[PDB]
């Protein structure tokens, strides 16, 4: 079909010591797809959802038509990129009180059952799920979903960036492989459902990392038992070389990231694109 | 400074013979006997492979791991034989079936903690440790295996301090054994996974370049083993001597391996003429990257020419011009443009001992990282499937409490690492 | 009036103990005499070793040779922060100790060789410590800057842009002599293949001699360290001059030696004589601080200096009126009783941020890029004292060296 990368820009609020140090909401949104920062240049996404977009909002602009193909047979991608405490946990799974990439994790486990269970008695589905944790470091392995959701968010890392609540340390990726066969017929049909929250962007752990994002660049191994199988890898199929794919960058009001910011709102405008080989 | 060289199986182990035999003669110290160096340099440093114990008596520090006794007893019942500290040798009275599963997990996995034990012993000699200088065949039952796991253990006590391996991986042509890819691919394994800089040498690759290069016509074992010892001396030892322009492991290693992986090497001689007639003393210099540049030259199978290459480390030890070195460097850089990969100002750390090869005027340690190195653990790899498809000499590691999935690990590990070094020559 | 030096890095103790050695060569103080003014710093001890083993052996107090026995490491960090550290309290102390005995002094002198491991780092917070416990003075220090193409560390930039960016703000001035574009000096005037790194060392051991030494000694025409810095840097920037030396004749092959200052001079624009790539046209654009040392009559300055004003191919300084910081010291250079360097009764160590080097400059960060290409020879500085900062860092930071020479002046 050749179709290309969707990418959506939220917006977190501003936190505690931003609206306590004052500090003033530096974007400016216009139309339903373009924020400006400043005299700049106005970036235009897929869409742009400013901190106020509800979770429940978030959701049906990214995830909602994503659940939609993994269904019809494609695979679909979803993952959040961005600036630790930028709001990726909080709207790939997270609490509700913000914008979109709300609930992503559980929104899309009800979604997924509620299509389900409204199909003919044929055509059974086969769902089976994978909760898998930080591939930089030493990897580590509806209500049947959310019950090892909540068994595998236990698990991982706890990370902390700016004013939020459990910070990351880790790129959990939670995978859903929908398979499904028309008794009747017998024609099968399966995709995998990658929703993954990758780690901070921002710039001894943090050569690590700069070690870790420059090996990536080149490209890593193609293992698929240690070391190799890991972090910029999980949510792969969320940024680039990919299929039914949508990502989720996150970004800080506050001027005081202004930069990092500018280099999230500058992945996403690359990705867009995405000139996967 | 310290190092703590590992003598993994019987091949590990006859080449230690024969890195020792050398590095001690490049170091003034007879069988027991102390420093008869005939200079005074060959002793500033000399910690780096011995201990102070009596005042005559520097002890190697090495580890000799084999579940096959006639070897060890064969290597301290001969010449030097007999300067190791008995604790040194830990031995596996077991039967070293040639099983990668036999030197490893069965025979092996005894003799380990009286090895660690030394390798403790001989690490908290004294000052600092740099590392360990470890010796072996991939394609025997203790070696890749027993060997392979001195280091796991080494690299989980001193995840600080260096590991260069030296192995002799398979040759092409002709298997000196048999299950050889399954002894190989099983050990290839726990190198890319633990020690961080590995000179790989091959033996037929030897023959060659000492059947022809040395109009030698009887290459003895001893000789090979003899010729690869002399490269992992102007390696590490070298470099611990001074220099205008000197490295150290370390160097030789952020220097030479762009990704990770840890990647495999391919070491080359400088002067190799034949005794008596070719003594022809062209070591100018240009002579001698003559020399290490050609194919034929590199101790390892394949051919440079197959393949561009990410780095090279001349490693020259013998009074030269910063200027006729750092020179010559740069036109076999452009003349050769060609296969160097994209870095062509570059692609040649250059290092410069003084002191040279005691009875040699000047020479030069070539440590090649051609992502060519690819096309041999291509053929392992291959090896194994091809035989592994029948499960040919399997029950040989299985019945020896091996698993059936270990043996898939290691290839498709080891498979993918031969993937992976394919994302740079591209 | 006086000053002292700090000879720092190997090869800075290398050029040092000749440039020390030409000194009582011209002042009638054989082996054993006075007392220097100066120290020698160094994290590998076999090499401040032979200034206690060979030659100028007692003309030294065991104070004033600082060593750190433990290890040198070709990388700026591990000799700045890390290693370094520990000894610079020492070190400083000596240039505290040193610095008092005197009378009225001018300033430092720093002898380094900006690519290595001690000589790049510690210096890096030697002048730091300095320009704070002495901003009141004269940080004058003679660099003998990255070969243009014939460099010897592998990771060299990363420890030259590391050691020009946080000693910029401490006082740059820093002369900077890049033997490939200066080696070749060794090959295109003075004629030997065999260059050891040995000589590369005996010359900015010499074009540094000019700059501190020398000057610090009294003249007719005195240039203190800041006078640099001043006469020496339009910008901010930590800007890096270039370091040129006129007289750089075989001593055995050709013979014309008297070449009277109108030559010297002249030979300082080519580009073949600059310690830095070499390929600038005639001379280019600058603020050049032509330092003369021996027999030199200001008139033939103060007109040989017109002549060049003159010449336009020369294409000068912007803004202001006037680049040239005639430098005039009395006693002639020296060279090594046998090295290899003529012995000539008058020198130009001349040293601007446009000149060839100039051109130089950029041939040399050019190859800097093509290593680092992806971090490049990283690995051998990190495991030994530093990161993708401190390379990415002062790559930027040579950057505006490029712009910098490029602005005050064309
Ligand atoms: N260049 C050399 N290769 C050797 C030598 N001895 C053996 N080998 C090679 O090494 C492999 C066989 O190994 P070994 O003698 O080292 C086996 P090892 O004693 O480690 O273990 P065991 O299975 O317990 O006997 C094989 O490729 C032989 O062909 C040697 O002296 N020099
Ligand atoms: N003109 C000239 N240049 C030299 C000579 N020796 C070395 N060089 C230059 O200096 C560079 C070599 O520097 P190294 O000796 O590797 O490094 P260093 O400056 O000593 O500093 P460290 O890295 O601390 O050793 C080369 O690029 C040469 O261009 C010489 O005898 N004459
Ligand atoms: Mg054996
Ligand atoms: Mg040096």
């Amino acid at each position: 079909a050749e179709c290309s990368i969707k990418v959506m820009c939220r917006f977190r609020p501003l936190n505690e010591a931003e609206i306590l140090r004052g500090d003033k909401f530096i974007p400016k949104f216009k139309g339903e797809e373009t924020v400006v920062i400043g005299q700049g240049k106005p970036y235009v996404f897929d869409r742009v959802l400013p901190p106020n977009t509800t979770q429940e909002q978030v959701y049906n602009a990214c995830a909602k038509q994503i659940v939609k193909d993994v269904l019809e047979g494609y695979n679909g991608t979803i993952f959040a990129y961005g600036q630790t405490s930028s709001g990726k946990t909080h709207t790939m799974e997270g609490k509700l009180h913000d914008p979109q990439l709300m609930g992503i994790i559980p929104r899309i486990a009800h979604d997924i059952f509620d299509h389900i269970y409204s199909m003919d008695e044929n055509l059974e589905f086969h769902i089976k799920v994978s909760y898998f944790e930080i591939y930089l470091d030493k990897i580590r392995d509806p209500e049947e979903v959310m019950d090892v959701i909540d068994e595998g968010k236990a698990n991982r890392h706890v990370a902390v960036t700016n004013m939020n609540e459990h910070s990351s340390r880790s790129h959990s990726i939670f995978l859903i492989n929908i398979k499904q066969e028309n008794v009747e017929t017998e024609k099968k049909l399966s995709g995998k459902l990658y929703l993954v929250d990758l780690a901070g962007s921002e710039k001894k752990s943090l050569s690590a990392l700069g070690n870790v994002i420059s090996a990536l660049a080149e490209g890593t191994k193609t293992h698929v038992p240690y070391r190799d199988s890991k972090m910029t890898r999980i949510l792969q199929d969320s940024l680039g070389g990919n299929c039914r794919t949508t990502i989720v960058i996150c970004c800080s009001p506050s001027v005081f990231n202004e930069a990092e910011t500018k280099s999230t709102l500058m992945f996403g405008q690359r990705a867009k694109t995405i000139k996967n080989t | 400074r310290e190092i703590v060289h590992i003598q993994a199986g019987q091949c590990g182990n006859q080449i230690g013979a024969k890195f020792w035999e050398v590095i001690s003669d490049e170091h003034g110290i007879d069988p027991t006997g102390s420093y008869h160096g005939d200079s005074d340099l060959q002793l500033e440093r000399i910690n780096v492979y011995y201990n102070e114990a009596a005042g005559n008596k520097y002890v190697p520090r090495a580890i000799l791991v084999d579940l096959e006794p006639g070897t060890m007893d064969s290597v301290r019942s001969g010449p030097f034989g007999q300067i190791f500290r008995p604790d040194n040798f830990v031995f596996g009275q077991s039967g070293a079936g040639n099983n990668w599963a036999k030197g490893h997990y069965t025979e092996g996995a005894e003799l380990v903690d009286s090895v660690l034990d030394v390798v403790r012993k001989e690490s908290e000699s004294c000052d600092c440790l740099q590392g360990f200088q470890l010796t072996h065949s991939l394609g025997g039952g203790t070696g890749s295996g027993m060997g392979t796991l001195l280091i796991s253990k080494i690299r989980e006590e001193y995840p600080d301090r260096i590991m260069n391996t030296f192995s002799v991986v398979p040759s092409p042509k002709v298997s000196d054994t048999v299950v050889e890819p399954y002894n190989a691919t099983l050990s290839v394994h726990q190198l890319v996974e633990n020690t961080d800089e590995t000179y790989c040498i091959d033996n037929e690759a030897l023959y060659d370049i000492c059947f022809r290069t040395l109009k030698l016509t009887t290459p003895t074992y001893g000789d090979l083993n003899h010729l690869v010892s002399a490269t992992m001396s102007g390696v590490t030892t070298c470099l611990r001597f001074p220099g205008q322009l000197n490295a150290d492991l370390r160097k030789l290693a952020v220097n030479m391996v762009p990704f990770p992986r840890l990647h495999f090497f391919m070491p080359g001689f400088a002067p190799l003429t034949s005794r008596g007639s070719q003594q022809y003393r062209a070591l100018t210099v240009p002579e001698l990257t003559q020399q290490m540049f050609d194919a034929k030259n590199m101790m390892a199978a394949c051919d440079p020419r197959h393949g561009r290459y990410l780095t090279v480390a001349a490693v020259f030890r013998g009074r030269m011009s910063m200027k006729e070195v750092d020179e010559q460097m740069l036109n076999v850089q452009n003349k050769n443009s060609s296969y160097f990969v994209e870095w062509i100002p570059n692609n040649v750390k250059t290092a410069v001992c003084d002191i040279p090869p005691r009875g040699l005027k000047m020479s030069a340690t070539f440590i090649g990282n051609s992502t060519a190195i690819q096309e041999l653990f291509k053929r392992i790899s291959e090896q194994f499937t091809a035989m592994f498809r029948r499960k040919a000499f399997l029950h040989w590691y299985t019945g020896e409490g091996m698993d059936e999935m270990e043996f898939t690990e290691a290839e498709s590990n080891m498979n993918d690492l031969v993937s992976e070094y394919q994302q740079y020559q591209d | 009036r006086e000053c002292i030096s700090i000879h720092v890095g190997q090869a800075g103790v290398q050029i040092g103990n000749a440039c020390w050695e030409l000194y009582c060569l011209e002042h009638g103080i054989q082996p054993d005499g006075h007392v220097p003014r100066a120290v020698f710093v160094d994290l590998e001890p076999t090499v401040i070793d032979e200034v206690r083993t060979g030659t100028y052996r007692q003309l030294f107090h065991p104070e004033q040779l600082i060593t750190g026995k433990e290890d040198a490491a070709n990388n700026y960090a591990r000799g700045h922060y890390t290693i370094g550290k520990e000894i610079i309290d020492l070190v400083l102390d000596r240039i505290r100790k040193l610095a008092d005995q005197c009378t009225g002094l001018q300033g430092f002198s720093v002898f380094h060789s900006f690519g290595g491991g001690t000589g790049s780092g510690f210096t890096s917070l030697l002048m730091e410590r300095l320009s704070v416990d002495y901003g009141k003075k004269s940080k004058l220090e003679f660099s003998i800057y990255p070969a243009p193409q014939v460099s010897t560390a592998v990771v060299e930039p990363y420890n030259s842009i590391l050691t020009t960016h946080t000693t910029l703000e401490h006082s740059d001035c820093a002369f900077m002599v890049d033997n490939e574009a200066i080696y070749d000096i060794c090959r295109r005037n003075l004629d030997i293949e065999r260059p050891t790194y040995t000589n590369l060392n005996r010359l900015i051991g010499q074009i540094v001699s000019s700059i501190t030494a020398s000057l610090r000694f009294d003249g007719a025409l005195n240039v203190d360290l800041t006078e640099f810095q001043t006469n020496l840097v339009p910008y901010p920037r930590g800007h890096f001059p270039l370091a040129t030396y006129a007289p750089v004749i075989s001593a055995e092959k050709a013979y014309h030696e008297q070449l009277s200052v109108a030559e010297i001079t002249n030979a300082c624009f080519e580009p073949a004589n600059q310690m830095v790539k070499c390929d600038p046209r005639h001379g280019k654009y600058m603020a050049c601080c032509l330092l003369y040392r021996g027999d030199v009559v200001p008139k033939d300055v103060n007109a040989a200096i017109a002549t060049i004003k003159t010449k336009r191919t020369i294409q000068f300084v912007d803004w202001c009126p006037t680049g040239f910081k005639v430098g005039i010291n009395y006693e002639p250079p020296t060279v090594v009783p046998g090295g290899d360097l003529a012995k000539v009764q008058r020198a130009v160590c001349m040293l601007s941020n446009t000149t060839a080097i100039a051109e130089a400059w950029a041939r040399l960060d050019h190859k800097f890029d093509l290593m680092y290409a992806k971090r490049a020879f990283v690995h051998w500085y990190v495991g030994e004292g530093m990161e993708e900062g401190e390379f990415s860092e002062a790559r930027e930071d040579m950057a505006a060296l490029e712009k910098d020479y490029e602005e005050v002046g064309v």
